[PDB]
RNA sequence: CCGGCCGGGAACUCAAAGGAGACUGCCAGUGAUAAACUGGAGGAAGGUGGGGAUGACGUCAAGUCAUCAUGGCCCUUACGACCAGGGCUACACACGUGCUACAAUGGCGCAUACAAAGAGAAGCGACCUCGCGAGAGCAAGCGGACCUCAUAAAGUGCGUCGUAGUCCGGAUUGGAGUCUGCAACUCGACUCCAUGAAGUCGGAAUCGCUAGUAAUCGUGGAUCAGAAUGCCACGGUGAAUAC
């Protein structure tokens, strides 16, 4: 069902089911499962609704999908409108953490075209 | 070499079955210096093949090497543009050597999930004249026969 | 008890320094044990050889600091007032632990 | 020789003990809090140039800031110059 | 009384003390099969003793350090061959043909300046 | 990135902030230092951050929560 | 021996070590372990020797 | 005390000084009866046993007036000297040297066996406590076979995942911290949470290696207030192939 996940995480292991959602990695996955009595070493095939209602309650505390993407977009646009170094490097599509633009940084900059 | 002929470093029999050919087999199949992991997959594939096929452990690799054992090799006599494939009777060291290189390269090429499965499949398919190593052996003999300008 | 420890720069200077250290105590009358080897330290130094262009060439030097341990067993009155002051070993850093 | 770098370095050596090495530990205890209070501002008044972080190790003879060796107190070509002419004790060639 | 042999294999060091008794082997205050006899280097220690057939004659107390599994077993191998003087020399004359009495000169070559390791040279440009 | 136990504001620039409590808002001040942290007690200043060739007049606002003065000074140049 | 309490940089005399009938100076003192690090300037070079508090007297 | 810890042995692992041993020397064959070669015996090792240092008369008017010295020329209230900030790190690009990957030979998690070579006093920093952690406070030993860095890693047992752009691989970006240092500000390291690009072993072409080598996995050092995939050095496992 719609357990605050982009889509149904079925046919995969319980830890992998959580990692396939936007906003939760392996650490938050083990945290949600350990604090709800889920079996981390099995798959979610034929999982009872009672153990899923506690997961549905648990996941809602930390930031959900879309609202997190909007939080990152808002945090970036704030620096863009402000006019700082982090805003200008973002609008001009170049690295901000000190990566060289001489040869590398192709992922952020873009494909080659001499 | 140029000054004198040099034969490659001789080996001793393997620690499990006492065969000098299996010692060369595990050495060629070895990767990154990990001899233990290599012999573990070789013994595992040999045991699973001897159990599945029902034949003896000796014939489980002797008949598989025999079906991929060539009887002629190619000499580069330069006739066809500075390179050629004149056939001549292969020497015994080279006879078992080319067979092991082909069956190992075929195990590397095979698309099975596990190296033990890739090896037990190539070892099974070889003895019934259907494997990739059999295709390699039964292509060089044809090319050598087609390029038999001399003998 | 008198744990003499010698530190020199040459193999043919410290065995000769501890030769008189064994003879001027054994002869006069005391209890003396032989010299303990105490492993030599090898300090390496690798530096660039060419001044203005040097990519893969280097010159390699090293120093071998030799060590010795005499460890006089009993500190008798004969060896206490006769052991040192006569070797003239200026290139041997002696150290004594009681 | 480039007298500037030598003059600056000699000045920083004395001035790095005249102000620093005694009140730097006070900055380490108070500003980097150990057990914000207003006593931190009085410990940031130290000279900017005289800081040990600015001091660069240089050769004893020519003041060369590159190729220096702390142990022998010289540069690699100065260690090589003395080493070849037998002036450094026991610095034999390494040939193991 | 006792029959001693040191033995070394490139990084390792052992003391092989051969005392009369049962055919078991004690290595580092532990059994042979437990340490590495079920894995790599299982029977290399048995090759000097296989030729003379000493199955239940002599017990070996061995203390070995340094190297790895192969290096420790090689130090035990050269220790047994050095300690094979317990009886008359008519048995080591056939052990020499096997090639284990000979000390292996196969040891690591040092790294050299300009090279990544012993003999590997850096890649040269195409043009 | 910034100092662990507190925002490091430069000594002379802190003196300028203390004189700004009494003198209020004023004309742009061309200072040379760029190593100062922004905080709620720094909002409203009209100081000019140094950027080598020139001095950029920056007006402090709420959005500059953890940034320093050096993050608004253009030092390099684009084509 | 008298004068059991010592201080750094004070001259002492060696009595139970190999440098008897001679004097020297203590470079470093360790009051916790009660051991004196004394140097004897013999042959023009420093010679670190360990001495006990009760075994020697202050000069 | 089940700890080499304590009598003792100092045998011996190891450690380090002095010697001996390999010199075509012993035999046979071959060659010219000369030098020399091949096989065998002895020996731990036979034809400079293995590796390193040591590069001839000379060559490129090869590089360094920027390590320093120096002829000539030039500046001298300035091409000299001090200070703050910035640049040396930019970006429609091309090239060299490197590192990590494309996987069941492996990923994750638990348990476990074995090193060598070094460095260390404004140091290495045990042990204890706090924090998931990076780290902080308290706090022994030693200028060194004692004390620390330092738990060696690949390997080996099982449980998991089964050929997918995946529990393969990690780029980029945001939020929140620690350490050094007046001070992380364009332009640093590391830790936590979240995001999971490209990449399915790569065209023409090209490189390194003859045995403890190639390959693979860790450790230390110089420089270093604090910062290496580079340099130097050490060992674990350990080949393939020469007609």
């Amino acid at each position: 069902a719609r357990i605050a996940g982009i889509n149904i995480p079925d046919h995969k292991h319980a830890v992998i089911a959580l990692t396939s959602i936007y906003g939760v990695g392996k650490t938050r996955s083990k945290a949600i499962l350990a604090a709800a009595g889920i079996a981390e070493d099995v798959k979610i095939s034929e999982l009872s609704e009672g153990q899923i209602d506690t997961l549905r309650d648990e996941v809602a505390k930390f930031v959900v999908e879309g609202d997190l993407r909007r939080e990152i977009s808002m945090s970036i646009k704030r620096l863009m409108d402000l006019g700082c170094y982090r805003g200008l490097r973002h609008r001009r599509g170049l690295p901000v953490r000190g990566q060289r633009t001489k040869t590398n940084a192709r992922t952020r900059k873009g494909p080659r075209k001499p | 070499p140029r000054r004198r002929v040099i034969g490659q470093r001789k080996i001793l029999p393997d620690p499990k079955f006492g065969s000098e050919l299996l010692a060369k087999f595990v050495n060629i199949l070895m990767v990154d210096g990990k001899k233990s992991t290599a012999e573990s997959i070789v013994y595992s594939a040999l045991e699973t093949l001897a159990q599945r096929s029902g034949k003896s452990e000796l014939e489980a690799f002797e008949v598989a090497l025999e079906n991929v054992r060539p009887t002629v090799e190619v000499k580069s006599r330069r006739v066809g543009g500075s390179t050629y494939q004149v056939p001549v009777e292969v020497r015994p060291v080279r006879r078992n050597a080319l067979a092991m290189r082909w069956i190992v390269e075929a195990a590397r090429k095979r698309g099975d999930k596990s190296m033990a499965l890739r090896l037990a499949n190539e070892l099974s398919d070889a003895a019934e004249n259907k494997g990739t190593a059999v295709k390699k052996r039964e292509d060089v003999h044809r090319m050598a026969e087609a390029n038999k300008a001399f003998a | 008890r008198i744990r003499i420890r010698l530190k020199a720069f040459d193999h043919r200077l410290i065995d000769q320094a501890t030769a008189e250290i064994v003879e001027t105590a054994k002869r006069t009358g005391a209890q003396v044990r032989g010299p303990i080897p105490l492993p030599t330290r090898k300090e390496r130094f690798t530096v660039l050889i060419s001044p203005h262009v040097n990519k893969d060439a280097r010159d390699q030097y090293e120093i071998r600091t030799h060590l010795r341990l005499v460890d006089i067993v009993e500190p008798t009155e004969k060896t206490v007032d006769a052991l040192m002051r006569l070797d003239l070993a200026a290139g041997v850093d002696v150290q004594i632990s009681l | 020789a480039k007298q500037s770098m030598k003059a600056r370095e000699v000045k920083r050596v004395a001035l790095a003990d005249k102000y620093f090495a005694k009140r730097a530990e006070l900055k380490a205890i108070i500003s980097d809090v150990n057990a914000r209070w207003n006593a931190v501002l009085k410990l940031q008044t130290l000279p900017r140039d005289s800081s040990p972080s600015r001091q660069r190790n240089r050769c004893r003879q020519t003041g060369r800031p590159h190729g220096f060796l702390r142990k022998f107190g010289l540069s690699r070509i100065k260690v090589r110059e003395a080493a070849m002419r037998g002036e450094i004790p026991g610095l034999k060639k390494a040939s193991w | 009384n006792q029959y001693y042999g040191t033995g070394r294999r490139k990084s390792s060091a052992a003391r092989v003390f051969i005392k009369p008794g049962n055919g078991k082997i004690v290595i580092n205050q532990r059994s042979l099969e437990q340490y590495f006899g079920r894995e790599t280097a299982r029977m290399v220690v048995r090759q000097p003793l296989e030729l003379v057939d000493m199955v239940e004659k002599l017990d070996l107390y061995i203390t070995v350090k340094g190297g790895g599994i192969s290096g420790q077993a090689g130090a035990i191998r050269h220790g047994i061959t050095r300690a094979l003087m317990e009886y008359d020399e008519s048995l080591r004359s056939e052990l020499r043909k096997a090639g284990f009495v000979t000390r292996d000169a196969r040891q690591v070559e040092r790294k050299k300046v300009g090279l990544r390791k012993a003999r590997r040279r850096p890649q040269f440009s195409k043009r | 990135r910034s100092l662990k136990k507190g925002p490091f504001i430069d000594l002379h620039l802190l003196k300028k902030v203390e004189k700004a409590v009494e003198s209020g808002d004023k004309k742009p001040l061309r200072t040379w230092s760029r190593r100062s942290t922004i905080f709620p007690n720094m909002i409203g200043l009209t100081i000019a951050v140094h950027n080598g060739r020139q001095h950029v007049p920056v007006f402090v606002t709420d959005e500059m929560v953890g940034h320093k003065l050096g993050e608004f000074a253009p030092t390099r140049t684009y084509r | 021996r008298p004068k059991t309490l010592f201080e750094p940089g004070e001259m002492v005399r060696v009595n139970d070590g190999p440098f008897a009938d001679f004097n020297g100076v203590v470079e470093e003192v360790d009051y916790e372990k009660s051991r004196l690090k004394v140097s004897v300037s013999i042959f023009g070079r420093a010679t670190p020797v360990e001495l006990d508090f009760s075994q020697v007297e202050k000069a």
